[PDB]
């Protein structure tokens, strides 16, 4: 039940900062009854089909995810630098899009990746040993990065008949 | 692609076009085993009561070999085919163009 | 006028002037308008990037006169907006303010030549400042013509360049008070080492400024700053080559004005401040991960309160206090260098310079003859630690006795008789001189120093580590507790009412206040001073009686006054009376 | 952990490249003695006035799908990647010499096993020949040359050649009366890099 | 996609011989080849060649694209070729791996041939990337073949597609 | 002649480097340079011969021009390749070369006046270098006279706006320990690099070098440069920062780890010439391993490394033990006689108080002394604080830079009188306990009799001490081979994982550690006369150190019950 990938569940579980715009019953996992405004971190499975006019929680975005950085982000689309502190950051929006309720995600999202359609002019190799630059990946644009250096390393072996 | 081909197969189950029988041998058996293979996991406790498919996708884009007209011969396709050619080729994806391939008319490579 | 391209650059940062975000927002009632008159604009690269990008990522490859062309430009604006304040007629340089390539001091390396870029590093050498010729309207009566000549210098554009017997002999006073001058300033920055490979030594920059930004803070904090690349002189045409950093303006990252400071955080603060049992919780808030003081230790981190009388003298208001064998003495410390304003630890073994200079100076550019700092008013109206105490020589304690006890630094290094205004606090840490030992011998003589200390610290005091063989199981659940949310959530709390954050951001309204004593504390102090230095001599603790004095006095009313400025409670009361002396006794 | 294990589950097979010792079961039993600790819960309202029909319950709906959807779908990865790396050797050999253990069957896997092999069954009847010619088709490609003779080999063991010698000893050294029917399944298991 | 895969298929093309025998001991296989006899060309695939000349029966020659001057001023017409260039056979890159592998025992300028086709090899390829730092807004109806060859292709095909249509799906 | 070499000669030689297997060129290996901008290339001084015959004995004559013809044929054969089309060269851009070679290497004592303008091989050893100031190529050295009404006498006006940058650092040279210095001390040198060689070289390392002896102004000055360096192979003599380690190395490595008998096989890894003492060994490797170092959200940057005590009577080979622990990644050794102060010195160029800072030397590396004993305490206590927070701290004049330097350390000693004081009670250390405390290892040294024993270390030295024996024999033993491995595999293993506790380990180190406080309370008690959080703080960096050795992330108490019952070792030492 997904678009399946070796990576079968890093798919649902990306934890939010949702707020509360009224009350509940029985939170289970972490009273029948709260408060109107109670911050609090949740999955995303059961909230992928609670239909984004209803409204228990609220407009609700990570502070990274927060337009601040990600508008200049998107002019700061020439080094945004990544690291680990967020390792996929690819296709987070191809679920999250349009629970915002101000449009903003998606134009993002996609001018990040269109800067891979232009980055990767220099991924083309394997020169010589092992590991050159294997910490400012998603991984989902290092399964590419590895095939891209396979089909290099025997394209290399057709080179002669080596 | 062994979960809704056979909704295809069940429209119709075509001639010598799409399948082959022997094919369908197969993907019954496989069908039927995966299911008697679960046996030792839940089937005291099976599911009490759509989701499961695998090869659904038709917009991985591929490369195009014309083998018409040099100007644009315009057929059957959703996007602005224009400019066909001889010898020549502009990229697209295959959901627009299943169409020309079953005609032998283009290739890919 | 040099390239034709660059008034076509003129009108494309006018080509900024369109509509309301810029013809509307960014000129106007910007500075001379609202009368400000800090000549510099506020710009912003991206918005640059998102009108023209090629006047956008042109500045920050080249800067032969972009800089010169936005003057041009906005002066050809106000003259039109509003030519009253137009009267200045000098460049006014701009912003160029606002994460492109944000390398080290270790790191400007050969390259961003010709460009405008970023850089971190520690706030030192707060230096020397003298004013800047500009250009001077001058007169000569013979023919009464008031002519001028201008003066440049490559520091502040590309060019380089007084007037007598001019024309063919005639007169030329030089007429000042038109003639007119900038500011000028010049000082450096080093890398915050913790990111250094130790293996090296933290390398350095230079930096210069210009008028309306000049020293704008004490070396010894943390800063940002973002400017660009000049490198003049000669290099085999003769002799090699240096550098020098401008165009910029200043960031300063350990503020809290920083902070959007509205009237709701206050609000938050005095609400809250009801909460009576707050203390207790402050005081397991400074320490989360250590048993074992802090209540008070906050009481230290809250400078103290200066008490003046009419045209007489005055008082130094803060608190100083230490106590142990070894194994969580030496590790305590480091929660003021990194939780609270102007923090500077100190060896335990180094000389020279506590609050020395040495003021040595080799033939300066200038005329510079005999000044350097010290390691105190570095730490003015705060705080300083150390390790390592009662091992430091016996040279410079006296002077830890005149600068903390008389509230005031009045000296001399054979050159020059000096004064300032030094008014801090000061920790160290503790040894015995036979290292596990406080109790069966005495408790006194187990420290080995003058008993002169005691008056200028607070606290004779007591500080050991084991126990017998019922509650070490006990410490032993503690242990393997410190060895998570639940059950600090039986502990009622939260991370934004318990926190570092917040708990920093009250400090502004604790120390702008002044919580002035009743009348209620006086009879309480006398009787219990009384009873104090009467019957604190008895039943084992003689000895551990001596360094009582009419010092108590001046500690407890510092410590009442500052347990006030933690609820801000402007009144005094017989519970904090309780709160501030329980610890004494 | 709450769902990770299957890349822990593979890792039994973390050596077993192509230079493998053996293989095990590994990694089902107290996993799936979770399902039946759970199936309670999961059925457990089921149009009940446990609550009277409220709306509150949605998050175990789900919860139960999701459960089924991670537990299933390790179970498809552990089935098929065993299934495809073996299927890899099974076209580096026909059922003539069979995995290194046949003790590593995950007891319902003789179906599994089987009927693929009965996959190359249905491909040898229908492909190679219309009544079915076995065709030769991923080892023992010598051109046409003599049908017995022995050579040097790299030091294999399993020991399975069944076919038409008495005791060839398939290792280094397996140079005895080797017929070509003999010699009928080795190219690549790590055996005759060199003659 | 491989070294050897394509020679499955690029393999298969042509170039003329001449052998050193009679004919064999069969004399003809029943398809396109013609008869066997020495002295004389005769035109074959080239999957013999390599089984041929190794087998120290005969000679080989190659086709008339592989010379030198050809391959020095088709650099030049390639050099403003905005687009693409002239193609002989568009399967070119392997012939000459197996030709200069085994034949130059006796042909000729078996060196500067191959300095030349690298040459034109890296130009090209480098052109073929060029189209991506222009490639905008999923313009997946408009792109470039028109005298493009086959075996540069291979080495780009899984790393841009695979992803791009997942990826620039949003317009 | 200048051109001639560029015409053809350089600008082709690049391209007809032919081997069969398409790699033998310098053509790719420039492009995937090039790409990824590090803008360098590397060759031997042995090809050209492949290539001819004459060129190389001009390379040696006149380099200083030939390494810029180099450069020529360099750009203007790379352009071309930059050119997908004429339109993706966005400006071009300059290189530097690297040339290397396995022919000889020299010593500094032979660096004259013949030998100057030319180029060389040698191998020596640094102590430091400095920072990075600049220095560029052009800009818009005599600046003669003409103008260019008059404009008189030289009016130059620099256009740096226009001007160039390239980079600076001036690196150090000092000779090796076996080329006589018996009658003398080692002199050394200073040098010089370029573009893309600094941070290339820390110093305290091994080196090969490839350089140039050559002057700047008859009694004038000398300096080198680099003419493109390389390292050394003392084992692993380099590998201290940097990876040519290949896929086959990881290989190897990992391969070797999971070999679960590597670590009985390291314990007899030191020492192929002594015999015994084994539990003394099993954790003087480890140290090297370390542990990790958790910082956490409050203050607590908890100490990483672990520290080693040993004291005994002479005779059973301590000095030897240190000295193999010295050789086998980077460390340092001295022994009493020092500092307490750090190094508040002047240049006496321009007067000033700069921090030439040796603690430092091991923040990566480690450090081992003999005699805290016979070393007085005007020196202690420096060192007292540096291993505990490594915040070593300054507060001399006016600068209070609170640098750091994460090292670990091992200590020998001396007690008078042999077991005298081993025996009885309080006089194991003559000074205080709190350097005795703060330490980790509490391992004694004993020479006790036994006839058995003393016929056996009497024949086993002798095979030892006869005729340098160990040609064949050692290493045909089971594993206990290769320091260069050694040096390699730690720099490996302690630069990846970031391992940590399990679950049940916990409460058994409590409860172990409880039941070993409450002894010695009870030995307090038990006696009507007389337990840190360091030795639960320290005895765990043991599991760490395990952990990283068989480079399994998570460890078990299981495991560690090898750790606790090597610091049963101290705790039944100092019993009483
Ligand atoms: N209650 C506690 N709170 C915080 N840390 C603790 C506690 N108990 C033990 N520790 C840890 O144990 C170690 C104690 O060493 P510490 O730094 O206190 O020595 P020290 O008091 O500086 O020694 P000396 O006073 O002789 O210089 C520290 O690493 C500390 O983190
Ligand atoms: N257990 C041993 N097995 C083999 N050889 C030994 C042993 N102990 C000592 N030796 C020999 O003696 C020498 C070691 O003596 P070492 O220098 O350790 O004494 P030391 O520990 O320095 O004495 P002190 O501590 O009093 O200075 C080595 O050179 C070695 O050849």
């Amino acid at each position: 039940p997904n678009y399946y990938s070796i990576e079968d569940i890093f798919v649902t579980q990306e934890k939010v900062e949702c707020r509360v715009n009224t009350k509940l019953q029985r939170m289970g996992f972490l009273s029948d009854d709260l408060e109107p405004g109670r911050t609090v971190n949740l999955p995303l499975w059961y909230i992928k089909e609670l239909k984004v006019n209803n409204a228990y929680f609220t407009v609700a975005v990570p502070d990274i995810y927060r337009n601040v950085h990600k508008a200049v982000c998107e002019a700061e689309t020439t080094h945004i630098e990544l690291g680990r502190l967020h390792p996929y950051f690819y296709e987070f929006g191809r679920y999250l899009t349009p629970y915002d309720r101000n449009h903003v995600i998606g134009r993002i999202i996609f001018e990040t990746l269109r800067q891979r359609v232009r980055h990767l002019l220099d991924i083309s190799k394997s020169d010589g040993q092992a590991a050159k630059a294997e910490h400012r990946l998603d991984n989902i644009e290092a399964k590419l990065h590895e095939a891209g250096v396979r089909t290099n390393s025997q394209y290399i072996e057709w080179l002669q008949m080596t | 692609f062994t979960q809704h081909i056979l909704n295809q197969e069940e429209s119709r189950e075509p001639d010598d076009k799409r399948l082959s029988p022997e094919e369908t041998k197969f993907a019954q058996e496989f069908a039927s085993n995966v299911d008697e293979y679960f046996h030792k996991v839940a089937t005291q406790y099976m599911p009490n009561q759509e989701q499961r498919i695998v090869t659904p996708n038709l917009m991985s884009h591929v490369f195009l070999k014309a083998n018409v007209a040099v100007p644009a011969v315009i057929v059957g396709v959703d996007d602005e085919e224009v400019d066909m050619a001889a010898g020549s080729q502009h990229i697209i994806p295959y959901q627009l163009v299943a169409d020309l391939i079953q005609n032998n008319q283009a290739q890919l490579i | 006028e040099g390239e034709q391209f660059i008034k076509d650059i003129q009108r494309e940062y006018v080509d900024f002037l369109d509509d309301e975000e810029d013809q509307g927002i960014y000129a106007g009632h910007v500075k001379d308008m609202i009368a400000e008159k800090s000549k510099r604009l506020i710009v912003n690269v991206n918005d640059l990037k998102r009108k023209n990008p090629q006047r956008a990522l042109g500045l920050l490859s080249n800067a032969a006169d972009e800089q010169l062309a936005f003057g041009r430009a906005l002066k050809e604006y106000a003259s039109t907006v509003d030519p009253g304040y137009a009267k200045m007629h000098e460049d006014l340089f701009v912003g160029f303010e606002g994460g492109n390539r944000h390398v080290t001091p270790r790191s400007l390396t050969s390259i961003y030549l010709g460009n405008m870029v970023c850089v971190e590093g520690i706030v030192t050498k707060v230096s020397l400042i003298r004013p800047k010729v500009v250009r001077s309207v001058h007169y000569c009566p013979n023919t009464r013509k008031v002519m001028e000549r201008k003066y440049t210098d490559l520091t502040s554009f590309e060019a380089v360049p007084y007037p007598t017997k001019d024309e063919d002999g005639n007169l030329l006073e030089t007429e000042y008070g038109l003639s007119v001058y900038k500011d000028h300033q010049t000082l450096t920055i080093q890398e915050m080492p913790e990111k250094a490979p130790a293996g090296q030594l933290p390398r350095s920059v230079d930096i210069v400024c210009d008028d309306d930004l000049v020293d704008r803070c004490k070396p010894g904090d943390r800063v940002q700053i973002v400017g660009s690349y000049r490198c003049l002189p000669g290099k085999r045409g003769s002799g090699t080559f240096r550098t020098v950093l401008l165009a910029n303006n200043i960031s300063l990252l350990s503020k809290e004005s920083n902070l959007d400071i509205s009237r709701e955080d206050i609000m938050l603060c005095k609400k809250l401040a009801k909460n009576n049992d707050i203390f207790e919780l402050l005081s397991k808030s400074l320490a989360p991960s250590i048993g074992h003081v802090k209540q008070a230790i906050l009481c230290l981190l809250l400078g103290g309160v200066e008490k003046i009388l009419p045209n007489g003298t005055r008082l130094r208001g803060d608190i100083n206090v230490l106590l142990g064998d070894p194994s969580a003495k030496s590790q305590l410390l480091r929660y003021v260098l990194n939780t609270a304003p102007r923090a500077i630890p100190t060896t335990g073994r180094g000389s020279s310079g506590v609050g020395l200079t040495a003021a040595v100076t080799t033939d300066q550019e200038t005329g510079e003859r005999r000044l350097e700092a010290g390691a105190m008013v570095l730490a003015d109206r705060g705080v300083v630690c150390i390790d390592e105490f009662d091992k430091m020589s016996d040279i410079d304690r006296t002077a830890i006795h005149e600068v903390m006890e008389q509230g005031r630094v009045t000296i001399s290094k054979a050159g020059i008789h000096a004064s300032l205004n030094a008014r801090c606090s000061v920790l160290a840490a503790a040894n015995p001189v036979y290292g596990r030992y406080d109790q069966y011998k005495t408790p006194m003589e187990n420290i080995g120093l003058q008993d002169s200390l005691l008056s200028r610290f607070d606290l004779l005091f007591v500080m050991l580590d084991v126990i017998d063989s019922d509650v070490d199981q006990m410490i032993s659940d503690h242990v393997v507790r410190m060895h998570a949310l639940l059950h600090g959530k039986s502990r009622q709390r939260h991370e934004k009412i318990l926190s570092v954050e917040f708990m920093r951001k009250y400090i502004h309204i604790a120390k702008c206040m002044k919580p002035k004593l009743g009348e209620q504390a006086c009879e309480a102090i006398a009787n219990e001073y009384s009873r104090l230095r009467s019957q604190e001599a008895v039943e084992t603790d003689v000895a551990r009686t001596q360094p009582i004095t009419a010092r108590t006095l001046e500690t407890l009313i510092r410590l009442s006054t500052a347990h006030a400025r933690a609820r801000m409670s402007k009144s005094v009361t017989i519970d904090d009376a309780h709160a501030a002396i329980e610890l004494v006794q | 952990m709450f769902g990770e294990k299957a890349f822990d589950l593979l890792k039994e097979l973390e050596r077993s490249s192509q230079t493998i010792p053996a293989f095990d079961d590994d990694g089902v039993r107290q996993v799936l003695e979770e399902i039946k600790a759970i199936f309670e819960e999961n059925v457990a309202q089921a149009s009940s006035y446990n609550a009277s029909g409220d709306r509150s319950l949605w998050p175990l709906l789900n919860f139960r799908h999701a459960a089924l959807q991670r537990n299933k779908r390790c179970l498809l990865a552990y089935l098929y990647e065993r299934c495809r790396r073996i299927k890899a050797l099974r076209w580096e050999f026909g059922p003539i010499i069979p995995g290194d253990i046949k003790q590593a069957l995950c007891e319902p896997e003789v179906t599994f096993f089987n009927n693929y092999s009965k996959s190359l069954a249905a491909y040898m009847c229908s492909a190679g020949y219309n009544q079915g010619l076995p065709i030769d088709l991923t080892n023992n490609l010598r051109p046409p040359k003599s049908l017995y003779i022995e050579v040097r080999c790299m030091e294999d063991y399993g020991k399975f050649e069944l076919d038409d010698g008495e005791v060839i000893h398939l290792k280094k050294n397996s140079q005895h009366y080797l017929p070509r029917a003999q010699v009928e399944s080795l190219v690549r298991q790590g055996i005759l890099h060199h003659i | 996609m491989d070294p050897s895969i394509i020679e499955f298929i690029g393999e298969k093309c042509m170039i003329s011989i001449i052998p050193n025998f009679s004919n064999e001991p069969l004399h003809l296989i029943y398809g396109p080849v013609g008869p066997f006899r020495a002295g004389f060309p005769v035109f074959v695939p080239l999957w013999m060649a390599t089984h041929l000349r190794k087998q120290q029966k005969c000679r080989i020659v190659p086709p008339e694209w592989m010379d030198m001057d050809i391959l020095e001023e088709i650099k030049e017409e390639e050099k403003r070729s905005k687009f693409f260039t002239k193609m002989p056979c568009e399967h070119y890159m392997v012939v000459a791996q197996l030709v200069m592998s085994t034949a130059p025992d006796d042909v000729p300028r078996c060196e500067e041939l191959r300095t030349v086709i690298k040459d034109i090899f890296d130009i090209r390829e480098s052109k073929l990337r060029t189209s991506i730092d222009a490639f905008i807004k999923g313009e997946g109806t408009y792109a470039k073949l028109d005298n493009l060859t086959l075996l540069e292709i291979h080495s780009v095909r899984p790393i841009l597609p695979y992803s791009l249509d997942h990826i620039a799906r949003y317009q | 002649i200048n051109l001639q070499a560029v015409k053809k000669k350089y600008k082709e030689f690049i391209r007809t480097f032919n081997e069969e297997n398409f790699f033998y060129k310098y053509r790719d290996t420039l492009k995937r340079n090039y790409l990824n901008g590090r803008y360098f290339l590397e060759i031997e001084m042995e090809d050209l011969v492949g290539f001819d015959e004459t060129l190389a004995d001009k390379l040696n004559k006149q380099p200083t021009e030939h390494l810029e013809i180099f450069e020529e044929a360099a750009r203007e054969v790379a352009d071309e390749i930059t050119a997908p089309r004429p339109e993706h060269e966005e400006h071009m851009h300059d290189i530097q070369i690297l040339l290397s070679s396995n022919a000889n290497p020299t010593n500094i004592r032979q660096l004259k006046s013949d030998c100057v303008s030319k180029l060389v091989k040698i191998a020596g050893i640094i102590v430091a270098a400095s920072g990075i100031s600049a220095k560029a190529t052009r800009m818009s050295y005599a600046l003669p006279r003409k103008c260019n009404p008059k404009c008189p006498l030289d009016p130059f006006f620099i256009m740096p706006d226009k001007c160039k940058c390239v980079d600076f650092q001036t690196l150090k040279l000092q000779e090796l320990p076996d080329f006589v210095p018996q009658g003398e001390i080692p002199r050394h040198l200073q040098l010089f690099c370029d573009r893309s060689l600094c941070e290339r070289v820390v110093p305290g390392n091994r080196v090969l070098i490839q350089g140039i002896y050559s002057i700047r102004k008859g009694v004038r000055a000398p300096y080198m440069r680099v003419v493109g360096i390389t390292v050394d192979s003392e084992g692993a003599g380099a590998i201290s920062r940097y990876s040519n380690i290949t896929s086959d190395e990881e290989e190897h490595f990992r391969r070797m780890a999971a070999s679960g008998d590597i670590y009985e096989r390291l314990s007899q890894s030191l020492a192929p010439s002594i015999f015994g003492s084994r539990d003394i060994k099993k954790a003087i490797t480890c140290m090297l391993f370390g542990g990790s170092r958790k910082r956490l959200p409050d203050g607590l940057c908890r100490r990483g490394d672990i520290n080693v005590l040993l004291l005994g009577d002479p005779g059973t080979a301590k000095s030897q033990l240190l000295k193999f622990v010295e050789k086998v990644p980077i460390a340092v050794y001295t022994s009493g006689k020092g500092g307490l102060t750090a190094s508040v010195m002047k240049d006496p160029q321009t007067r000033n108080f700069v921090m030439e800072g040796a603690m430092v030397l091991a923040d990566g590396g480690v450090v081992c002394i003999d005699e805290f004993d016979k070393m007085r305490e005007d020196d202690r206590v420096a060192i007292h604080e540096a291993m505990e927070q490594q915040t070593i701290s300054i507060a001399k004049a006016g600068i209070t830079t609170t640098l750091n330097s994460r090292c670990s350390v091992l200590a020998a000693a001396n007690s008078i009188f042999g077991r005298w004081d081993d025996t009885k009670g309080e006089e194991n250390i003559d000074f205080m306990p709190t350097i005795l405390s703060r330490f980790d290892m509490i391992f004694i040294v004993k020479d006790i009799h036994d006839e058995s024993r003393d016929i056996t270390l009497a024949k086993h030295i002798i095979n030892v001490h006869l005729s340098s024996n160990k040609s064949a024999p050692s290493e045909p033993a089971e594993g206990e081979i290769s320091l260069s491995t050694f040096k390699k595999y730690i720099h490996y293993c302690r630069t990846h994982c970031g391992p940590r506790l399990s679950e049940a380990a916990g409460e058994k180190l409590k409860s172990r550690y409880v039941l070993m406080r409450s002894g010695a309370g009870q030995q307090e008690k038990a006696s009507d006369k007389r337990i840190t959080v360091r030795q639960l703080e320290a005895v765990i960096r043991i599991s760490e150190s395990l952990a990283k050795i068989r480079l399994q992330p998570f460890a078990t108490d299981e495991h560690v019950n090898e750790a606790l019952r090597l610091f049963q070792v101290s705790t039944l030492d100092a019993a009483m």
